[PDB]
């Protein structure tokens, strides 16, 4: 109660931890030593802060200087309180976007500097991140977040029992963004836009997708990928990068999870067809192992699935006559199980001429 | 019988009949069995049949907690007679003894293994007592005022203090055995208040199914009988300790917290009386 | 479109016991860590 | 052992513990666990241990071996562990500081140990410990919160 | 389903609707005491008309004292499916496992007790 | 370092008290029904004195739309239609069903229902899609009637009394309470009995409410308890078990109400003076400042409503007086 | 018929569609094999059953007066009733 009542007094126990682990920082192997005095300074603010009716603007004001000074320091006992007090912070007030995008850096910052704490940091900023309003942190922190060592891997293991949805949330709309300024532009780092690439496929491969974040994963890839080919500069060699690029990660995320992308392009098919984009859409849904079901007839705006079993019979024709050119050529969109079933069921209808057909 | 051997049994009206009538007759129709051997032979399987049906086993019997406890305090008061005549019988030979040692099992190990104040120099007591404490043993042998005894009265004083070291070497061995039928019978009760308290409750209700009949302020206050009505005639305040009184849970607690303790420890500790008398699997997870 | 409670610290139980235990009987502050943030997730 | 059948190595220990019944029963009681370890595997100590767990004279011996055994095994049941330094604190809890600092020790290191029950077993510590062993304890316990252990 | 053998005077949902009604108007009327250890010190002193437990208590061993007290003293007994539903009908924010209906002499009751006594007696036979 | 929050906080409800929403008519009978319009800022407030009035609802004065006064109809309960084009009224120990059209402004008198042996008609339910029309009987019988011709579908029936019952939010199925404490779930398009689950704790139950997301489904008691559960719990469980118990009123509920975002749960008893509480659903959690006892101004409840957006959540008591709140979280009416 | 408890009690109305004074008495009954009870009282009308549920099915009015007898033939696709206006 005196502790959260009287600032000053809080004030005196954060100077106390900071001068005694300055002192015992010249002797080497002295950790112990700071053990009682640091599991006190965890046992007593997080108290402090569950106790307060209403954390105010002061007490966070007070706490986050030592909070900054946790994180730079190289005791793990010292930054395990730290994250303990962020996380009971994060839990108890909403706080400005700004601020939570200045902790979150540096979160991300000093994260490597000790390695047998890189699962609780990344455990605190995953509740930090889903305590918080979205869009709270910015795009600054996210490289200095793919180049820590094995993070798909600590991922994984925190993914088998806990939700880790806030993160990849968080990740996803920036690893294909930059996948994609790295095949059609240049980074500072060697291999930047690689390992990217990498991060996103372990994510796809590994850790299960869960409250509809296959859906924003295709949305996000069919969307960059129209808007990408649609710049005023044709760059045919650089279309066919982000092609062979983007071909495997549609295929696995089609192998993965089935009718996620079929959604995403029956959705877009109206906005497609309203603009002149119909060619985008046929290479985009080239691309896929199955998606080419929605390829635009020749003369109209209406999809070859839609075409093939609407009720009006004459253009049906043109529908089976459709199916038939695919199956002349190299069928790269189209798979075979719904040429199969269309024929089959084309077979069987009451119209003598798509009967023929 | 039909299926487990080729063998054709056949149950009538008739055979029931003929039932009767070979019962009527049971004496005349069986020469070899004697009158006296029949009747014999049905109460002992009358009794034992009817402590199958009650669930009667040498595990589920609780006499011997009562018989064990009632021993073990016959052993205390006979233990603290003979010793007294040790020190009593001893203390006109060498009196500084009785000062300096208060065991009473070490006090007679050591007059049984010296005789006379003359061989307690030569002798040696490490294994008995500390060195310290050996050494003023033997300093106070030489500056002695006792009287020196015959040779048939230190030879009585030895048998007398050897019959010491037996009864409290059995009466280990029958808290021992009190340890293990406790545990066998209510293991629930001996977590709680352990093995000597929840023996005492058994003993004052002289069974566990008396015991369980009980309700939980009644087990609070059991063995304060005397205050309880006290207070009652002259409407007063009631006890509130009992025989609880010295189970570990309330000694260990401060007296000012020793009242709400007892009656927390007493309701729960019925439940568990109720499990054991009434459950049929022996294990101590409630009681832990 | 479901509304979801996120767990909070004082509704925890082995949390609260960790927290009345007095300090230098108390671990060090990385099992601590450790717990209390396990806590703060959300299981699946 | 040497130079007998396993059936009668059991038949000597059994007719030995029938011949000695007081304190001198305490240093049979640990080699016949240790035989049943050797000559069978730990399905043959855990028999003998369920068989004498209730034959009261005991040392601490008997229960930190059967712990070790418990250790050794792949399983590690930690259900286990605990219940037989429950029956071990149960015999000596009042006078051994070593005892119950080795329980406390347990939960901390063992990977499937729960380190938020030190709380209370240092609670239960104190009060059962009597005289210099509750304040051995204490000293013992200051030493292992630094590094000297 | 999935009942306790041992709960052998089992009311059916019938009579369990009157049996709570008739608790619940004997707590308005200040005849009814709650608790397992409140109703065993009624049967000590014989002032109990008849007994409602519980059939769901977890380890149902801690009630079964009083069966035992009951066949000693004549007084009928029945045992309900839910603590919870007995707790509410008890007027009491916690779960009874057992209560007792105390003896009043005037009191408004009489038939209604009578009635319920016989139907008690009717379950065993 | 502090900002708002976007959800509904906990604990403390702003708050600020408005005008009543019947001041521009003034009564002093009981009040039966208040509810707000779903497409127009219009309240409808009926009582047990014969009248029935729509009001312009404004947090300063609320104009007088138009009032309608029955002969010896005194009302038990009136409601919009889902749509809201009509206004549909009951009255108590009466057999005909009143039904206003006030697009077509005509006041068409149902008097007559084919097939239906009720000889008065007061507890009725409508569904939110607006395609049925629900009654409650008795014997435990419930009717189910087209909206748009009034004429009888079928038939159910449950074993004892009908104490409550609610359509469910995607109006597919219906819930009903029975007088012994039991709730049954019933197929709307077959009048098929789904699931059979036991209330904890019931005796007998007297309301029930569903939200509108499809996540809870909360039944009151007699003795004052409301317990809220998972709405797939009660799909297959026989005993299902609460997410919480909600203990704070201590005389039997008569009143349920969720929130349209479905983060208030409103209960109340009529019982008793004072005896509203509001709810937070995802923490299920009391807030401890609505019922200010110090003013004595609400007395009995009989009816709650909420406004469409939640801006605005009304109160109706025994005085005639029907009071409304501004809740400063909701921006929308 | 293995552990003789009544699984289901099922409540008959008095009336048809309503409630009366005089009590209702069950004359007869009939099960079939799909798991259909079917019922005969003194109100008048023939009701069925769902033995799963407990809950009535369909109920049919055919008489002013007691329905008394019920009879079903070996191969449930057929059964008569008789009543106690001839």
């Amino acid at each position: 109660t005196h502790c959260y009542k009287d600032l000053g007094f809080m004030d005196f126990i954060c100077s106390l931890v900071t001068k005694s682990v300055k002192v015992f920082a010249e002797y080497p192997g002295s950790s112990a030593q700071l053990r009682v005095l640091l599991a006190f300074y965890a046992s007593t603010i997080v108290s402090a802060l569950v106790a307060a009716e209403d954390v105010s603007d002061n007490i966070i004001a007070k706490l986050f200087p030592y909070i900054q000074k946790g994180l730079k320091s190289s005791l793990p006992d010292y930054r395990a309180a730290t994250y303990m007090i962020i996380c009971q912070i994060s839990v108890k007030v909403t706080m400005e976007n700004t601020f939570v995008n200045s902790l979150a850096s540096q979160i991300i910052k000093t994260l490597t500097k000790i390695p047998s704490l890189i699962k609780d940091g990344l455990s605190c900023l995953i509740v930090l991140l889903q305590r918080q309003k979205p869009e709270s942190l910015g795009k600054k922190p996210f490289p200095h977040l793919c180049n820590v060592p094995d993070l798909i891997t600590i991922l994984h293991g925190i993914s088998e029992t806990y939700d880790v949805s806030p993160l990849l949330h968080y990740m996803l709309p920036h690893l294909v963004v930059s996948i994609i300024h790295h095949v059609t532009g240049e980074e500072t780092e060697g291999m930047d836009g690689q390992i990217y690439k990498r991060h996103l496929e372990a994510i796809l491969t590994k850790i299960s997708l869960k409250n509809n974040l296959d859906h924003l994963l295709a949305s996000l890839l069919f969307e960059e990928y129209i808007s990408y080919s649609s710049q005023e500069e044709m760059d045919s060699n650089k279309v066919s990068l982000l092609n062979e690029q983007f071909l495997p990660l549609i295929r696995l995320l089609e192998s993965k999870y089935p009718r996620t992308l079929d959604v995403v392009l029956e959705e877009h098919l109206k906005e497609i067809a309203d603009l002149k984009k119909q060619e985008l859409f046929h290479q985009f849904v080239s691309l896929s192992t199955s998606g080419g079901k929605y390829q635009f007839l020749a003369d109209s705006d209406t999809s070859l699935m839609l075409s093939l079993n609407h009720p009006l019979a004459p253009v049906r024709i043109l529908a089976m006559n459709h199916l038939k050119k695919i199956m002349k050529t190299s069928k790269e969109g189209v798979d075979e199980s719904f040429i199969k079933e269309a024929v089959l069921a084309r077979l069987g209808d009451d119209n003598i001429d798509v009967v023929l057909s | 019988i039909k299926e487990k051997l080729n063998l054709s049994c056949i149950h009538s009206p008739v055979v029931n009949e003929l039932m009767r009538g070979i019962r009527s007759q049971m004496d005349g129709l069986i020469p070899g069995v004697e009158p006296r051997e029949m009747a014999a032979m049905c109460l002992g399987l009358a009794h034992s049949l009817s402590r199958y049906r009650l669930k009667f086993s040498a595990d589920k019997v609780d006499t011997m907690i009562v018989q064990a406890i009632s021993l073990l305090d016959d052993l205390d008061k006979e233990l603290n007679n003979y010793i007294m005549r040790c020190r009593e019988w001893y203390g006109w030979h060498f009196p500084e003894l009785g000062k300096i040692i208060s065991d009473n099992l070490t006090y007679c190990k050591c007059l049984q293994k010296v005789g006379d104040r003359k061989n307690y120099a030569s002798a040696k007591l490490s294994e008995l007592l500390p060195e310290e404490v050996e050494a003023e043993v033997k300093a106070a042998a030489e500056i002695s005022m006792g009287t020196e005894v015959s040779e048939e009265d230190i030879c009585n004083i030895l048998h007398l203090c050897t019959q010491v070291i037996e009864i409290s070497e059995y009466r280990t061995q029958l808290y021992e055995y009190l340890q293990n039928r406790m545990m066998a019978i209510a293991p629930n009760v001996t977590v709680m208040v352990g093995e000597l308290v929840g023996a005492r409750l058994i003993a004052h209700a002289g069974s566990l199914l008396n015991l369980a009949k009980h309700a939980a302020s009644t087990v609070q206050i059991l063995g304060a009988e005397k205050a309880l009505f006290r207070a009652l005639k002259s409407r007063r305040d009631t006890p509130k300790y009992g025989l609880i009184y010295h189970a570990s849970l309330v000694g260990q607690t401060s007296p000012k917290h020793k009242g709400k303790i007892s009656r927390m420890l007493a309701a729960k500790t019925v439940l568990a009386i109720r499990y054991d008398a009434f459950g049929e699997d022996s294990s101590s997870a409630m009681g832990v | 479109n479901e509304l979801v409670q996120l767990p909070l610290t004082e509704n925890i139980p082995a949390i609260s016991e960790l927290l009345h235990t007095p300090a230098h009987v108390l671990p060090s502050a990385a099992f601590l860590c450790s717990m209390f943030v396990n806590s703060l997730l959300l299981s699946k | 052992e040497g130079a007998k059948s396993q059936e009668d190595t059991e038949a000597v220990f059994k007719k030995a513990l029938l011949a000695v019944i007081g304190a001198d029963s305490v240093t049979l009681k640990n080699k016949y666990l240790d035989w049943a370890y050797r000559s069978g595997g730990y399905k043959k100590a855990r028999a003998v241990f369920k068989s004498l767990q209730e034959s009261r004279p005991f040392s601490v011996d008997f229960f930190r071996k059967m712990i070790q055994f418990e250790k050794e095994q792949e399983s590690c049941n930690m259900a286990n562990i605990r219940e037989y330094y429950e029956r071990a604190l149960r015999e000596f809890g009042s006078a051994d500081s070593d005892l119950w600092m080795d329980y406390m020790k347990e939960e901390l290191n063992h990977p499937l140990g729960r380190p938020e029950n030190c709380g209370q077993i240092y609670w239960r510590a104190m009060k059962m410990l009597q005289g210099e062993s509750a304040e051995a304890f204490v000293a013992k316990h200051a030493m292992h919160q630094t590094g000297h252990l | 389903a999935d009942v306790n053998p041992k709960a052998y005077p089992l009311a059916d949902a019938h009579l369990t609707k009157k049996l709570l009604d008739l608790v619940q108007q004997s707590c308005n009327y200040k005849q009814l005491r709650k608790g397992a250890n409140e109703a065993t010190k009624t049967l000590n002193r014989g002032i109990s008309e008849f007994i409602v437990m519980a059939a769901d208590a977890e380890p149902l061993e801690i009630i079964l004292h009083l069966p035992l007290l009951c066949e000693d003293k004549n007084v009928p007994y029945v045992f309900v499916r839910s603590k919870q539903a007995l707790g509410r009908a008890c007027g009491v924010s916690r779960p009874v496992i057992a209560c007792s209906v105390t003896i009043k002499e005037g009191s408004q009751l009489k038939q209604q007790i009578q009635s319920i006594q016989q139907s008690i007696e009717r379950l065993l036979v | 370092f502090i900002s708002t929050s976007t959800s509904l906080p906990r604990g403390i409800l702003k708050m600020k008290n408005c005008q009543h929403a019947n001041a521009e008519r003034p009564t002093v009978a009981r009040i039966s029904s208040v509810q707000f319009h779903p497409g127009a800022q219009i309240v409808m407030v009926a009582g047990l004195d014969n009248a029935v009035s729509l009001f312009q609802v404004d947090g300063k004065t609320n104009p007088k739309i138009q009032s309608i006064y029955l002969e010896r109809f005194p009302i038990f309960k009136a409601c919009f239609s889902a749509n809201g084009e009509e206004v549909l009224a009951t009255s108590t120990h009466s057999k005909v069903l009143y039904v206003y059209d006030m697009l077509a402004g005509k006041l068409i008198p149902v008097h007559q229902v084919r097939g239906l042996k009720e000889k008065i008609v007061r507890s009725f339910e409508v569904s939110p899609d607006g395609s049925f029309l629900l009654i409650n009987g008795i014997a435990g019988y419930l009717h189910l009637l087209a909206m748009k011709t009034k004429e009888l579908i079928g038939s159910m029936k449950i074993n004892g009394r009908v104490a409550a019952s609610t359509f469910s939010s995607d109006s597919k199925k219906v819930y009903a309470s029975s007088g012994d404490g039991e709730v049954y779930v019933w197929d709307v398009n077959s009048r098929k009995c789904l699931n059979r689950f036991v209330d904890e704790g019931s005796l007998y139950g007297l309301s029930i409410a569903t939200s509108r997301n499809g996540q809870y489904v909360a039944c009151g008691s007699n003795c004052g308890v409301v317990n809220i559960y998972n709405q797939d719990s009660c799909l297959q469980e026989t005993n299902p078990k609460p997410i919480k118990a909600i203990m704070n009123l201590v005389t039997g509920v008569t009143s349920l109400t969720f929130n349209p975002t479905t983060e208030i749960l409103a209960i109340a008893s009529e019982k008793m003076k004072e005896a509203v509480r509001l709810v937070h659903l995802p923490s299920c959690t009391v807030f401890s400042n609505f019922p200010v006892i110090k003013n004595k101004n609400i007395s009995h409840v009989h009816t709650m409503d909420f406004s469409p957006r939640s801006g605005y959540f009304a109160l109706g008591n025994e005085k005639g007086k029907a009071l409304m709140y501004r809740l400063h979280h909701y921006s929308d009416f | 018929v293995k552990s003789g408890s009544a699984v289901h009690k099922m409540i008959v109305d008095r009336q048809y569609m309503g409630v009366s004074k005089r009590k209702c008495i069950v004359w007869g009954v009939a099960f079939l094999s799909d798991g259909t009870i079917i019922s005969v009282d003194s109100a008048g009308k023939v009701q069925f059953w769902d033995s799963a549920t407990g809950t009535l099915v369909k109920s049919h009015l055919i008489a002013n007066a007691d329905v008394q007898s019920i009879a079903v033939a070996d191969q449930e696709d057929s059964f008569v009733v008789g009543t106690a206006e001839g």
